[PDB]
């Protein structure tokens, strides 16, 4: 779920900058869900 | 280590389709984004596009979007259609960053292929006429110039050596220029002592592999 | 498309010099700027990839800095293998875009060219076209002016120059200028002249021949 979304964010036609923000936001849910 | 290698025809006709293939060595194709880049004297380096090495997902340059396809066949290919002269360039395949996750290496290339010269033109493959640039008849102690005019061949490249590789010092082989006929022309020149003209023989060895013509031209002082 | 502008385009340096190359981006790029090195006839090599990050194997004398829109590639204590063209590349946005490159060349003393003029061979004349070649041999710097004159009539737009890369031994350039002429035009005129102006020559140097005469 996380890896499938992170890898999809990666191939998007957006800036690197935005790729990282969305990446950070996604694994923010994964970390809070597991904490 | 990982190595890339281009393959495909380096001579394409204007309206017809450019096809190139890049095979990956090292064994990590499905982990990285793979790219095509081209270099032109007029437009410099251009990013053609990228491809997710696992899924096949692509992102193209808007200027190329409507006629470019990158795809999996450790092998991936570039198809460019509806060409014009402006597509003449050295095409490189290259490795971007990993697909799995964003990394900061995203969008730059680390490993390149050697590159392939693709020539977009309607000209037929033709071998060169090699004409002598005779040394002037106008004294020992001074330096004479002589050469060969390698004229009206297509496509690039041609190689030029002198006396079968034995004569290297003072040799200048110039970049070819594209004439208005669409054929190439270059001169290869060598500087030698005037006093050796009566004693030494000077032969330029022109090789044009695409047309399979080799030409040895003895260049001598014209009399007169 | 984010436009990438490098300054300077050309640059003269010696072994042991510290050289820096500017790269300007039309917009912000979140500091995603890469640098590449390229030598004639070879594929470019990756140097740096996130303003400052050296690619593996790259000598530590190559350092990248900059921010916002202005970026610098600095080479501290230049080595003989560093003489090449350097490109910057933004890798934040799509499409990826490159600068026009900065060529780092070898500084040497001024050297006047030796000039040679070559008439079209009789062999070429048979075909119906005439090429007249003027050679400027081993000179420095690169900047050189070649003027063709046919019976004192200046020729323009009917010649083509190509230049060699700096010589490995003496770091000079060489230039071949080819004047193209129909056989008919060539047979109608006597004096063929190539005037060369260059920093190493106090006054221009003309090499000429008369058609049919030795």
């Amino acid at each position: 779920r996380l890896s499938e979304l992170l890898s999809k964010i990666n191939d998007m036609p957006i800036t690197n900058d935005q790729k990282k923000l969305m990446s950070n936001d996604v694994l923010k849910f994964a970390a809070e869900a597991e904490k | 280590q990982v190595q890339l290698q281009e393959s495909g025809p380096g001579l394409v006709k204007p309206s017809e389709t450019l096809s190139l293939t890049c095979v990956v060595s090292g064994g990590s194709f499905s982990s990285y984004y793979w790219t095509w880049i081209r270099q032109s004297p007029g437009k410099g380096l251009e990013w053609i596009g990228e491809m997710n090495g696992n899924s096949g997902y692509t992102n193209y340059n808007p200027s190329l979007q409507s006629r470019v396809t990158i795809s999996k066949d450790n092998q991936f290919s570039l198809k460019l259609t509806s060409l014009t002269a402006a597509d003449t360039a050295v095409y490189y395949c290259a490795r971007d960053a990993i697909v799995m996750v964003f990394t900061d290496m995203r969008g730059r290339v680390d490993v390149w292929g050697p590159g392939i010269l693709v020539t977009v033109s309607s000209a037929s493959t033709k071998g060169p006429s090699v004409f002598p640039l005779a040394p002037s008849s106008k004294t020992s102690g001074g330096t004479a110039a002589l050469g060969c005019l390698v004229k009206d061949y297509f496509p690039e490249p041609v190689t030029v050596s002198w006396n079968s590789g034995a004569l290297t010092s003072g040799v200048h082989t110039f970049p070819a220029v594209l004439q208005s006929s669409g054929l190439y022309s270059l001169s290869s020149v060598v500087t030698v002592p005037s006093s050796s003209l009566g004693t030494q023989t000077y032969i330029c060895n022109v090789n044009h592999k695409p047309s399979n013509t080799k030409v040895d031209k003895r260049v001598e002082p014209k009399s007169c | 498309d984010i436009q990438m502008s490098q300054s300077p385009s050309s640059l003269s340096a010696s072994v042991g010099d510290t050289v820096t190359i500017t790269c300007r981006a039309s917009q912000g790029i979140s500091n995603y700027l890469a640098w590449y090195q390229q030598k004639p006839g070879k594929a470019p090599k990756s140097l740096i990839y996130y303003t400052s990050h050296l690619e593996s194997g790259v000598p530590s004398r190559f350092s990248g800095s900059g921010s916002g829109t202005d970026f610098s590639l600095t080479i501290s204590s230049l080595q003989p293998e560093d003489f090449a063209t350097y490109y910057c590349q933004q890798h934040n946005s799509y499409p990826r875009t490159f600068g026009q490159g900065t060529k780092v060349e070898i500084k040497r003393t001024v050297a006047a060219p030796s000039v040679f003029i070559f008439p079209p061979s009789d062999e070429q004349l048979k075909s119906g076209t005439a090429s007249v070649v003027c050679l400027l041999n081993n000179f420095y710097p690169r900047e050189a002016k070649v003027q063709w004159k046919v019976d004192n009539a200046l020729q323009s737009g009917n010649s083509q120059e190509s230049v060699t890369e700096q010589d490995s031994k003496d770091s000079t350039y060489s230039l071949s200028s080819t004047l193209t002429l129909s056989k008919a035009d060539y047979e109608k005129h006597k004096v063929y002249a190539c005037e060369v102006t260059h920093q190493g020559l106090s006054s221009p140097v003309t090499k000429s021949f008369n058609r049919g005469e030795c």
